[PDB]
């Protein structure tokens, strides 16, 4: 007859960054003109 | 709005530039909200003060 007990804690944190870029096919850049 | 001729001016409705280098960013005629009903010979609009 064989016991053993074990008690773990463990603390762990993280930190993450993101970067995203949505376009629209139809509709891409608008245009603007001077004139005379 | 000022006035430097010799007769008033009613209903007055500008059309201005907006140049940021040599681009004009847009071109604004006055709407309803942006009109003045009489601008004196010598006066502004609005008023002084």
């Amino acid at each position: 007859h064989t016991t053993d007990n074990s008690t773990a804690v463990q603390d762990s944190n993280g930190e993450s960054w993101n970067t995203g870029l949505s376009i629209n096919k139809g509709e891409s850049a608008y245009i603007n003109a001077n004139v005379r | 709005y000022y006035n430097t001729g010799t007769a008033p001016m009613y209903k007055v409705t500008p059309t201005t530039n907006l140049v940021l280098d040599g681009d004009t960013l847009s071109t604004i005629k006055a709407q309803e909200n942006q009109i003045g009903n009489n601008l004196s010979p010598g006066d502004t609009y609005p008023k002084k003060g």
